[PDB]
């Protein structure tokens, strides 16, 4: 008997497909959570403005209460 | 202690007299008014007969 190279198919490798796909974002789920961040974002950092309020005014106090300076 | 008092907000600038010392009020810098104010008249024209350029 001679012994050459041999065939094998199984699956065929499967050639020619896309293997692309979209995830996590879809579209308007990513803008809601875009928004939302802006939403969160400003009203979270005025609220450390109007704490600085309390300093701002107090600071240059300072300066009104010493005359002898 | 009785000595002892918050500033809370701000002094908001107050106002208070009780010594005057000598009022002093009027004193600044200024020597000369120099010659006051200037000669002005109001008796409204009445029409100038004639015009003072040469064609009239």
């Amino acid at each position: 008997x001679x012994x050459x190279x041999x065939x094998x198919x199984x699956x065929x490798x499967x050639x020619x497909x896309x293997x692309x796909x979209x995830x996590x974002x879809x579209g308007y789920s990513m803008f809601a959570v875009g928004i939302g961040a802006l939403l969160f974002g400003y009203w979270s950092m005025m609220k450390w403005n109007r704490e600085r309020r309390r300093l701002q005014i107090e600071d240059f106090e300072a300066r009104i209460a010493l005359m002898p300076l | 202690k009785x000595x002892x008092x918050x500033x809370x907000x701000x002094x908001x600038x107050x106002x208070x007299x009780x010594x005057x010392x000598x009022x002093x009020x009027x004193x600044x810098x200024x020597x000369x008014x120099x010659x006051x104010x200037x000669x002005x008249x109001x008796x409204x024209x009445x029409x100038x007969x004639x015009x003072x350029x040469x064609x009239x």
